[PDB]
DNA sequence: GATCTGGCCTGTCTTA
């Protein structure tokens, strides 16, 4: 709980709000630039490095083998344990949603010089329709790893998408999706309890239980206070799900999750109202079946971001939270908040 | 369209238009002046004037890189006159005067000058002239007759600051800062206005021959061409008045008691001394004893305040004071430039957010009026964590709102009396303020403007009458209409422009036409 | 003042003209396309409409800070041929061709846009609009009648580079260099070109249904 | 015979046309400025020093007992044998013209640092009028010193003088003005080989005779090629001037005049015809009585010069030529050159 | 041979 300004370089205007903060045995990783990549990166992945208050961005590249892929704006990131990330969903600087899964992994480094290998995956069966503003999780359940995909919103269907609407864009069915990476399959499953959809939620995962906290609902317009659990199971046959409400909930929009400890999570304030921003922030604590919320003390925020409307971030994997404020006219400020 | 469309002519043609312009236009009408004018031609049929007065331009002479148009000043004040006699003969028949008098007419006129600037230089062939411009107008203000023993106000203008009375006399094409070029050009004028200063003006309007008299009023002048034309160095210098000559410190200190001693004569006096240097004095105490004249004055302007020029001024000083004031400057005098960055990035997204205003570079006109509120204060003091200050912010703008419509009002006497009879209190409570709990700005310094309203406006107020009917803010909405007029409705030639703009803009501020697209209101 | 001073109607008042407007602005007359167009609507009254095209606004989103404003594209061309359809006939008339032909006539059109710097800001309310512009417009250039068993033109453009045929079809005040927002703003104008592309249109001229096809060809682009 | 690059520091908008450069024991002191003096120097006059081809101005102050004087445009400079220089007309930043004569000094000296004593002189008897682009020189007759003044331009008088055009200008009497410094008085005399007004001339003075050089004439738009020859006489009584033509005579108005040494000069500069200006050099030589005009050499000029329309400068004293040339503007408003002849 | 002086610069404020 520790504000502190950031010095950035000058190529500011590679950043926008969307970015992600990949993390590879501490040294930090950006995506999801602004506009197309130019000649400077035709990989569009950079480097982040914070020394002494000051930010700056080099490129890198990938292997002789690996997929060019589009600079995403809100994709779906979750860690992976050989140590791999998975993307998927995301907005194309064309407003195309892509629907392909890529996976980043580093495949040679020599002194601060690393070499990616971004490999190209699709899905089969029940495929997610293309959206974005969602959240997947990896599940270990009898020694096998599943990945729990839930829905977010997406543009009207091929039918009803008229001209006069193009760009309209609801909430999608609230299903739950299991994806086997060693495989591609995609399992749709319906569940009584999830009433209505979500955008924009907080996915909390663990040994075999995800944890859904807080989001957006665009049909009602209402930012609920509830928060939901997913355990599953992996059978030698076909798998199993449960969903069941608790009490207890938190009423956030676009939240920023980051690990203090060892089951030991914090998270940030996001969006509390429409015009209204969250400013304290709450203390996730884990038992084996038990939750715990506790709102902690808040830091001291500056008179600038007590008033500013809009506000982005992500997290940076060591207890540490990039965020960023809009400027004028350089263009954002951008400060950094440490905890523990 | 019209006439092949509806087979007739409602409208007449473009010829029938230009006769009938050659009576607007000056040099139409016959006068004579009883008193005959020193080194100026009698003859009543001049037009438009070459501005260069018929300069040397040879090879060996100084070399010439201006073109300038204008007119005759008696000429174009007889055809002033003549445009407004339906108006002074209704202002005769409704003041119970009888029409057919003939009494001394007594005519005061302002006058007004500005550079210009971004005028964009065109192609051709020609002398390479520079882009900035700089023009020169006046505008007939009031109207009195001695009747008995009173003087009766026939006519007084009811929008003294509107573009519509604002009647162009001279243009031309050259720096305002370039002060050879600008006298070259100003010195015939200036030498006809003082040779009819003396004089008396008699002509035949209504079929009776009538009498009248000058008093001219120079106060369309900015505070820079005030400076340069009467003999005074720059703003930052430390005589800043040009009323008082107090110093800069002595007017951080005092705020409250200072008389007018500055008049024309006083000017040329202190000019031969600084020159003759009778005394042989130093440097420092020869400049102590003329209070800063270094320059031969060459135009009598009138010691007066320019309204829209101080409200610009105190708009932005204020402004300032806001920035400060979140900064918490008083509490530590030590900041560096990126805090002051933040300090006014942050001030910009508020005012943004609570006042739908947009950041600007230059302190603007509307910014100035609507910056000042009292809805202003209370956004900017949701952001100042003290509550002393804030009290403090809500006692200067209700000071200022206190003060402000003495020096802006077209007859304070008439309509705001309480202010007026208050305004000198408010003043010093004012000075006091600024002194006491503002110590980290204003010690041992003081604005021009600031100093022009605490020291000078109940004397301007108490012997001209009125401020805010004398600005130069008529000339700069002028400046408008010569731009689209240059841009629109003139010869896109290098030497054909000047005289189309100056006869176009003449025409429009011709009350004779205002009259008949009036019509509707009979 | 002219009726002040004459005393008589040479000129309509403000209302009238106002009212003469709807007759020439789009969205004003029926038509009909031989093929449905695809993921277009069938309303011939769309006339100005929103040019975010239902953009989310809300705070959550990616921050959209452009107003828009534009036409539909059919019911633009629509309008642009109910103004020349006197030409077209003078045009049939010169050629020695029969005013009751119904061919398929083929219209080919000139797109252009650019970005217009130094466009300055206003006060008051809204969102936090960008000093910069950018349009977007069309112009026909040569309508052909397949007569017999080869073309000929009935209607070429005089004055192909003159303004008074430049229609304007969208504006927006964003960056050119904005590749996000200009794409959102001009993916529905792409979506019905292509929609347009394939299908012909039936069109009443003098009181006949005429068919009409286009072939369209953008070229004024730096 | 060479022509050189010269860089100028951050005032070269204090550099006008029609400037004076005065100097002083191997200094040159500019004069002359733009507009009224600012604050940066309260006088006007300027150390001129050029070190390494690089320009470098630098302000100076006065005496006590000095006259505060307006800068001119078109003064009369004359040397005088302490030593000291007097000027005379000239236009004011009013575009008004001074009658008054000025004699400029050095009042103290101390680590490269000059003090001067301007010292207004009142003239009295048959004063001319306020004139400009004229010269004066100073003769020696028997141990005496009497000014030479001759030509000039002015404005109307102020009967005919009228605000249409007010800033007509006419060529002055060829009278012939005997100016004493000692007791501040003038005498009128008028000579019969002097029909036409003359201005912008060239004036070479010699023990007790002046010569006369090229000009203008605005009642006739001619540059005649005249050579005069005045001898100015001081007896016990009173003095004796005389005229006389000479053939060999150049066509040139506003020329450049400098000394590489005794009984020698050197011109360069000046016009032709209203648009043909002149680019070749003269060489004079001053004998006893007789005087032989000649070519020189003529040195190696660049293409902005053989391309230019207009040019102006002075004299440095060390048989150094100070030339500026019109820039762009929208830039360096000039350019200079300086020239070396010895 | 440190020790002030002079001038050179340099950021800030004042009108536009
Ligand atoms: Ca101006
Ligand atoms: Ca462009
Ligand atoms: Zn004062």
């Amino acid at each position: 709980m520790s504000l502190q300004m950031v010095t950035v370089g000058h190529n500011i205007a590679l950043i926008q709000p969307g970015f992600s903060l990949m993390n590879f045995d501490g040294q930090v990783f950006f995506f999801g630039q602004k506009g197309w990549p130019k000649r400077s990166c035709p990989t569009g992945v950079f480097h982040f490095d914070i020394k002494q208050n000051h930010l700056k961005l080099k490129p890198a590249i990938f292997s002789k083998d690996s997929c060019y892929l589009p600079p995403l704006r809100y994709p779906a990131t979750c860690s992976y344990k050989k140590h791999q990330y998975i993307i998927h969903g995301g907005k194309t600087p064309n407003n195309e949603l892509s629907d392909k899964i890529y996976i980043m992994s580093v495949a040679c480094k020599n002194n601060k010089k690393v070499t990616f290998r971004c490999t190209e995956k699709d899905l089969v069966g029940d495929v997610p329709e293309p959206r974005y503003g969602h959240s997947i999780d990896v599940v270990y359940s009898r020694g096998k790893s599943m990945g729990v995909l839930f829905g977010g919103r997406s543009y009207m269907p091929s039918t009803q998408r008229t001209t006069e609407k193009w760009n309209s864009v609801a909430d999608c069915l609230p299903h739950v999706f299991l994806i086997d990476f060693e495989f591609g399959c995609a399992t749709s499953y319906i569940l009584p309890e999830l009433q209505d959809g979500l955008s924009f939620h907080v996915s909390i995962a663990r040994n075999d239980t995800v944890y859904i906290l807080g989001g957006h609902s665009l049909a009602s317009n209402i930012r609920p206070a509830n928060l939901y659990r997913i355990r599953v199971d992996l059978p030698l046959g076909t798998p199993a799900v449960n969903c069941t409400v608790l009490p207890g909930g938190i009423s956030v929009s676009s939240a920023i999750l980051t690990q203090t400890n060892n089951d030991e999570f914090v998270i940030v304030g996001g969006y509390q109202l429409e015009n209204q921003k969250r400013m304290v922030c709450s203390l996730v604590s884990l038992g084996d079946n038990t939750i715990e919320i506790s709102e902690m003390e808040t830091p001291d925020w500056t008179s600038d971001i007590k008033h500013s409307k809009i506000w982005f971030g992500s997290n940076m994997g060591n207890g540490t939270i990039f965020l960023g404020i809009p400027g004028d006219n350089e263009a954002f400020y951008f400060y950094t908040l440490r905890c523990s | 369209t019209v006439k092949a469309i509806t087979g007739r002519q409602i409208f007449q043609p473009l010829h029938a238009l230009r006769n009938a312009e050659k009576v607007l236009l000056p040099g139409y009408h016959p006068f004579e002046w009883q008193p005959p004018l020193k080194n100026v031609s009698s003859r009543t049929d001049v037009g438009i004037i070459d501005g260069l007065s018929g300069l040397a331009s040879s090879v060996d002479e100084y070399p010439v890189d201006t073109i300038a148009k204008r007119f005759r000043y008696d000429s174009a004040l007889v055809s002033a006159l003549m445009d407004m006699e339906e108006d002074i003969l209704e202002g005769m028949r409704s003041q119970d005067l009888d029409d057919y008098l003939n009494g001394p007419f007594t005519v005061v006129v302002k006058e007004s000058c500005d550079g210009m600037g971004d005028v964009s230089e065109k192609h051709g062939s020609g002398p390479a002239v520079p882009e900035k411009a700089v023009r020169f107008s006046f505008t007939v203000m009031r109207i009195t007759i001695e009747h008995g023993s009173q003087n009766v106000k026939v006519f007084e203008e009811p929008k003294p600051n509107s573009e519509l009375c604002c009647k162009p006399l001279c243009l031309m094409l050259a720096d305002e800062s370039d002060h050879e070029t600008l006298t070259a050009i100003l010195s015939p004028l200036i030498a006809e206005r003082e040779a009819m200063k003396s004089s008396e003006l008699t002509l035949e309007m209504g079929g009776i021959p009538r009498t009248f008299k000058f008093i001219f009023r120079g106060t369309g002048y900015d505070e820079k061409l005030v400076r340069e034309v009467e003999g005074l160095e720059a703003s930052g210098s430390v005589y800043i008045c040009t009323l008082c000559d107090t110093t800069r410190l002595e007017a951080s200190q005092n705020l409250v008691f200072h008389s007018i001693t500055r008049s024309h004569a006083e000017n040329l006096q202190r000019y031969e001394v600084w020159r003759s240097n009778p005394y042989h004095e130093s440097v420092e105490e020869l400049r102590d004893r003329v209070k800063g004249v270094s320059a031969k004055p060459f135009i009598e302007t009138v010691p007066s305040i320019d309204a829209l020029h101080c409200d610009i001024g105190n708009a932005a000083e204020f402004y300032k004071i806001f920035q400060l004031e979140i900064g918490e400057v008083y509490k530590h005098p030590n900041a560096s430039k990126e805090e002051r960055k933040r300090w006014q990035a942050t001030l910009d997204k508020h005012l943004r957010k609570r006042m739908n205003l947009k950041p600007i570079m230059r302190m603007n006109g509307n910014f100035a009026r609507k910056l000042m509120t009292q809805e202003t204060v209370d956004a900017v003091c949701e952001l100042i964590p003290s509550e002393e200050r804030h009290e403090a912010l809500r006692e200067l703008m209700d000071l200022y709102l206190k003060m402000k419509p003495v020096w802006r009002s077209s007859c304070p006497a008439k309509e705001c009396p309480e202010s007026l009879c208050q305004y000198s209190f408010n003043s010093q409570r004012f000075a006091e303020l600024l002194s006491t709990k503002f110590k980290y700005r204003y010690e041992g310094k003081i604005t021009n403007y600031f100093h022009k309203t605490l020291a000078h406006v109940p004397e301007i107020i108490e012997r001209d009458g009125s401020i805010g009917a004398w600005a130069s803010e008529g000339n700069q909405s002028g400046n408008k209409l010569f731009r689209r007029f240059r841009k629109m409705n003139a010869r896109q030639s290098k030497c054909y422009e000047m005289e189309d703009v100056l006869k176009h803009h003449w025409l429009y501020t011709s009350k004779y036409l205002q009259k008949f697209m009036n019509a509707h209101n009979a």
